């Protein structure tokens, strides 16, 4: 299968302030990649798909880039409902998989 | 040697002469083709189809390999002697073919020193050099598709999209593979497989193989159409799924004392009713043999007619003698149609059943009629220089034959039905007339 | 509008099977694929496997061979299967659909069954 | 005018009765198609390959082009004068397609006026527009490919791989093209040519030919298959590598007087073992003559049979007889196979050879049996009104002729064998006996 | 049961003898074709193509579902009862196909509770479940090139080139549909359609259809050439342009008492000219019967003959005592063309016209030379162990049959002419030979 | 180089047709599309249709029932006509040529005729 | 048909400045958008096709982005002679349409 | 892991050949291409010519008349050759691997060899 | 054939300070366009392909962007080991052809 680092483990950052979460793939994924926004109690909710482009419904403070094994997911203006814990995913090769992901608070 | 004055009169106009040529002394090139694509640059999205592909396609290619082992196991160097015993069944060609396949080999295991680029190849055509004197070609099927459609969409379509276009792509190609390299291939050591069937192994693309092969332009297209490019299974791979083909490239030759003549049917008049001869359309002349020709397998040119063997076959005497001038045994059948050739041009000289076809002279503004007692008129120079056929304004030349043509007439033969049902129809009632007969002069017989 | 409903069993005891049935409708499974993906108490998420829109089926490595899944085009229904469990396979487990043709990005979840071991 | 009810006693049960339809008065239109794509806007990744293609495809348009120019060369306004002295040979249809191409040519010269729309075009399917009132359309192939396939994947792959790609498509092309446009068209004049055949120069599609034409659609569909719609090469440019096809749609019409009745054939009983009739299946009906037709190359519908020429042929005076109830002189063939049809249903009366084909009545629970004396039983509502042949209920009508039918009976003529080896061989082994009659009886007459 | 020593001595050397073999009793599933795709993800980009198609569509599909109709408004449970009378007029292949029609709409009816997925269908292949023990797939026409030619390449082409592809493509599609789903499908009723033409629906790919189906896989590929499996169309929907096809999958079965013997035609000498003898190639015997075959319906193995049905035919007596050793009887061909075989090898032992083929032996340098009384020389282990033809050197085994083969001799049986002109022409000529000896004996009758 | 050339009327009625004729040079009508544009008084550009480099045309829906496109390509020529004129159809009317194959982007545009009504 | 709205609708900034143009589609347009510069009594000029290309002889200090519904067009340094109203155009589906128009002066 | 390594003469006269051999492993020449580039003592990098994947060629312009390059398959083998040098043909030849089906980027680079006339 | 200009001819630049370099081809070459670092005495490394993706191994400071004909090559933190001479490369028509080059101190 196809392994995922994502890191820091936990982030912390105030309101309005610019927040990164980076992910790496231990093979080549293209544009294979998919960030999710996940709350506790909640389902996980579809911010970026193919490395770079927003979730119908998604605010535009979201964005990203990457390719083949470096990827990463940027807020241009950290709300308080941006808390959570964040999924970087590949959907290239199978197995799909999940990194250990990134606690936001 | 056929009396084309006589034939003319009974509605068979003299056509135009062409060369008899026949493929011979060809020479040969191995080109390795590779059934199986490379998805080297796609392999995270092939799935198990790969899988599925390389055992399908080896239930092809198996029953291939083993109909040359045959020959091959049972052949060795003497001069190559052949095991009669062990092969047991065989034909002529396949006998000789089981040489040529042995003899094949002797390349072929020098080809089979690249096995590894084989493998390796990546192009649709890749030019292998061995020893820089000796060149190989290797064709892989489908990899054009794949290098454009599949590798280049990987962040185009989804990994499993690609895959099920790879899955498609691969079973497409097998669905028409089959129709060749399939059960109906009984015989692969036979060296009289046509190019452009072989070349389904690589998607039916002959002319990109053979531009491959360099080949020699003199008359290649007619040696096309005329399937006298063949080419041979020589080695099968089912490790690597590729085969290796010999191809003949055959030269044709003119036979110096051979040609055919084209006839021209045309309906012609007999009692009220019209008629067209049932006579070869294309007769075959060899020194001074007249014979026929199943001319049905040759590609016929305007200079000559290109056969990838021997088409001649025999002539009853009595359509010899109708075509030496005997036109009371040349046979007719009754035309009911209202779609016949009622006329044809022939050195100028204009053939018309002008009882059917409306026959005017643009010279003279005159009608030109036929008698109950005339078959064709003979239109020339002398009668109408410009005649007129329907809506057709014809300018005309002069017969070199009797000027005494429409004058003189011809003897005309027995009726006849060439329908398949109509044969057998008049086999069985000629039996009852012939058992009548029989019983007859038995009576005679006893009587007296 | 688009929904995905998880329904199954609370506690199931170890070396016994896992049955949930993720009912679906505002899509059909002849033109999206379903994956299934668990969040156990204190790991990431884990996608288990998916049966694809063409009807076929791909599962991760580790639950290769205990994992099943199934479908019902007439019922709009997709299954998801595990022929033994274990007291580590204690996690809520979800229906998602992908994307169009198999593209990943999953838009649209179910709201996730809890299941203990 | 077919004695029906003596038939269907002999295994030739009353079919399916349809209309005789022949192709005639067709329109014209004229379509230009370029069999050379445009790769401007990928002009730097095709090498050489398209000098290769201009080459390669001059070799196989030029052979046309001078085949046209021998008619187009030697015709001349008057009223259309051909000269038949430099013709030299042709037959009817190439004199008459001689004159077509000449008065296209006219047409072809306002088409040529846009040359360079011609060249420009750059889309697989352009309409230009001459002069409001004219308009032509430019076929162009592989441009769709190349328009999806190569300009668009620029930067998905590489220019030497796009260049591959294109002389593969290219050369495809050209393998397709020439079953059709290669040396097997010996005659391009004589229009004849099928549309399917010609559409090969756009990929074969021929669909999208013939939808950008308009055309007419009262009977489309059939025209196609039957093949009433063809087209002629008129024009041919060897510099710009298109031609100007003329294609002809024809109107099916109606021949009063003219029908063509199927038979079915039924396996009989007589003696101890199965028969089968050798009748025409197909038999043509003009006014009051009893005629065969060569339906094999006829499209055939529930309603009529459709024929892109007319192709009645003769009949034999002793199947004519059979056919109007003479059924002495009907042929019969032994039937040995396991698989013939042994029953028919005809207007819901049920023909069946119940000694072959197990019959049992639904209404009676009784077994229904024939005789050695009979050959096919007919059942209808008076002896059982729904009959079970195997595994089949059939609810059944009347039979509106003899209510004696089943009592009756019928002669049976001789047995035949239709097989071509059976043929050579019953010919010769009659002649054995013919011989030996012509020297019994020139013994008699030597005595006498 | 034939005497292969006498039938060698005349060029018909004992060939391969295989096991003769039909398809009976299949399997049966049902599979949903759907002809027109899904663009659903480019809806914008289609104009009004869709619309044409559709209509178009409906063109050819509706006289399909007309012709089903006939059958299914007329069939009733009764156990399947017919209204002969509606029907009116129909084969048995049509009734007994009619019932198997209305009982796989049983099951259509189950498939049909689906037809929102299979609308919805998206993909070339979906594998839909009804109840989980029952499975029914989809294929979609040009699905697979719609997903990875026009959807991925939204930005890299513009959206009326998008729409131009499309309807190419779709056009392209029915070009080919035309000529198995048009109007030449005059019965879509009778269980006899290919599978390979049933797969133009889904582009020809017949390969993934069967896969789709899984089938058995005793004899897979050999039922596929055959042409044993087939399939019938259920059922038509014109709103949604999809058909149900039952695909029958029936098993090969051996005839217990029943084989086909294939003899190698070798050219013999007599008088001073070579000679073919005209016998049919492939004999048919089952238990003591010997009888003919149309064997070129049917596909030819090493071990056996594949027939989709019983092709079984007729035999003369005057054939059937040629084979059973009155060579007197067999028809001999002139052999006038270079190209026959002039040799065969069978069991090891060779045999060959050493007049017409140079003749050498291997192991004594000596020549190997025929009398004119003689027709093919046997060569073996008794005359020369390695003989040698031309430039193939074969080693032999024995004869096993008498050793005085080469001194005995044979009888030869009368010259025949086998060419189509020939036949109608022998027959011709033997009425006139006919007609005199009736007139010859009439005159005695009067005098006597 | 490429130019397109835009003549037709000045002032022309209401309820009279409007036809004005695009001449053009430095490419063909085979291998390019040509495409309408009007420029009204106080609004913004509006897309009127286009004739196809195919010779098919479409139109927006606003003036689908009034607005025909025709071309002549012996005398390269593209035209514009509407059979009914409003006074609100007062405008500079433009052609322009698109890019390519059929892609959007009017590098291209003629000088632009005012027509009033 | 497809609408646009193109904002806002006047514009002031000095030379040298960075300026903003923003564009929204009422549907998915993919990367089919093209930015139009308008003087009057002159035709209108093409800079940005196909969302980010700039138009052959159209000076760099022009560039743009944009993809689905979100689209905007940049200049890096306002010249005296980018006055004029500048236009959105749609080319996916068929009408092309433009929106109202933004007026730099 | 890939290698290329060039081997051939020192000093080569003026008016003389140049034969230069690059010996290849870890990929084969059936798969991938080989480009030939010179560096000069005082200019940039020059690229000469090219052996595709397929066996074909290409040259520059400037060389087009002079350079030839030929393939073994059976050695792993690529040969680069001048018919006649001249003195400012001296420079560090380089064999160097394309990537893939034909596409730039020449990430495996030989060791270069220099050749002084 | 297609010529190319890389500029500046040389280079001056500190340790950390971001560098970049120019190139302009003489036609339209798509985004077939690839950056190579040289170093005296050792062959030249792949810097950067098809004008922005890194080749394997090459250190994520480097990047680079461009279309047609105006392309670039950013390094956003040089390094001691980033001297030498940097060489622009089209790959579209053939032949494939290289700029003077900038040296780079
Ligand atoms: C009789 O027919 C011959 C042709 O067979 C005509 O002779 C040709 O006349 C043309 C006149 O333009 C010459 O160019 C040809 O060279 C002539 N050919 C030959 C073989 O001589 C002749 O003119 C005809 N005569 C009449 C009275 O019609």
């Amino acid at each position: 299968d196809i392994q995922m680092t994502q890191s820091p483990a936990s982030l912390s950052a105030s309101v309005g302030e610019t927040v990164t979460i980076t992910c790496r793939a231990s093979e080549n994924i293209y544009s294979y990649l998919a960030w999710y926004q996940h709350k506790q109690g909640k389902s996980p909710q579809l911010l970026v798909y193919n490395a770079k482009s927003l979730a119908e419904g998604v605010p535009s403070r979201f964005s990203g880039s990457g390719s083949g094994t470096q990827f990463s997911l940027k807020i241009n203006s950290l709300q308080p409902e941006d808390f959570g814990s964040y999924y970087c995913q590949h959907h290239y090769g199978t197995p799909w998989t999940f990194g250990g992901g990134t606690k936001l608070e | 040697i056929l009396h084309y004055e006589k034939l003319s009169k009974i509605g068979l106009v003299k056509g135009v002469t062409r060369k008899y040529k026949i493929k011979s002394n060809p020479l040969t090139k191995d080109i390795v083709i590779k059934m199986i694509p490379n998805v080297s640059n796609m392999s995270q999205c092939t799935g198990s189809v790969m899988e599925n592909y390389k055992t399908r396609l080896n239930g092809i290619l198996t029953p291939i390999k083993g109909a040359l082992e045959i020959y091959k196991n049972n052949t060795h160097d003497l001069g190559v002697i052949m095991a009669g015993v062990a092969i047991g069944i065989a034909t002529a060609a396949q006998i000789t073919a089981g040489v040529a396949l042995y003899e094949a080999m002797k390349n072929a295991d020098n080809i089979n020193k690249l096995k590894s680029s084989i493998e390796s190849t990546n192009e649709a055509v890749v030019k292998l050099q061995e020893t820089a004197e000796k060149t190989v070609y290797v064709l892989t099927a489908l990899q054009d598709y794949i290098n454009t459609n599949l590798v280049p969409t990987i962040d185009k379509i989804s990994c499993k999209q690609t895959e099920l276009s790879l899955d498609l792509a691969l079973s497409k190609y097998l669905s028409d593979l089959l129709f060749v390299f399939g059960p109906n291939l009984q015989d692969p050591v036979s060296n009289s497989m046509t190019i452009q069937a072989i070349s389904q192994a690589f998607g039916g693309n002959y002319e990109t193989l053979l531009r491959t092969l360099g080949y020699a332009t003199e008359d290649f297209d007619d040696l096309l159409e005329s399937d006298s490019i063949t080419g041979q299974i020589i080695y099968v791979d089912l490790s690597s799924y590729y085969i290796i083909v010999r191809v003949y490239f055959p030269i044709l030759t003119e036979i110096q004392q051979a040609y055919i003549q084209e006839l021209l049917p045309v309906s012609f008049n007999n009692d009220d009713s019209e008629w067209i001869s049932i006579v070869p359309n294309f007769i075959l002349v060899r020194n001074t043999l007249i014979s026929n020709i199943e001319i049905g397998f040759c590609l016929i040119t305007k200079r000559s007619v290109i056969c990838n063997q021997d088409y001649a076959t025999p002539m009853t005497n009595n359509m010899r003698e109708c075509l030496t001038g005997s036109t009371e045994k040349c046979p007719r059948e009754l035309v009911v149609s209202s779609h016949v050739p009622r006329f044809a041009l022939s050195n100028g000289v204009l053939f018309a059943n002008c009882i059917s076809v409306t026959c005017q002279c643009q010279t003279t503004g005159r009608a030109i009629s036929q008698s109950g007692e005339q078959t064709l008129l003979m239109i020339d120079n002398t009668t109408c220089p410009t005649a007129v056929l329907g809506n057709v304004i014809i300018s005309l030349g002069k017969y070199l034959g009797s000027v005494n043509y429409n004058s003189e007439g011809i003897a005309i033969g027995p009726p006849v039905f060439t329908d398949k049902v109509d044969i057998s129809s008049q086999i069985s009632s000629m039996n009852q007339s012939l058992q009548q007969s029989k019983d007859y002069i038995k009576e005679a017989q006893r009587l007296l | 509008q688009v929904q995905l409903k998880e329904s199954g069993p609370g506690l199931v005891a170890p070396s016994q099977s896992l049955s949930i049935t993720c009912t679906v409708s505002g899509f059909s499974l002849a033109s999206y694929g379903v994956h299934w993906v668990r969040q156990p108490p204190g790991k990431g998420l884990e996608w288990l496997g998916v049966i694809w829109t063409g009807g076929s089926t791909n599962y991760n490595s580790a639950l290769m061979s205990r994992l099943s899944i199934n479908r019902d085009n007439s019922k709009s229904q997709v299954f998801l299967k595990l022929n033994s469990l274990q007291t580590d396979d204690t996690a809520i487990y979800y229906c998602a659909r992908d994307r169009g043709y198999g593209y990943g990005g999953f838009a649209y979840w179910g709201q996730g069954t809890l299941v203990t071991v």
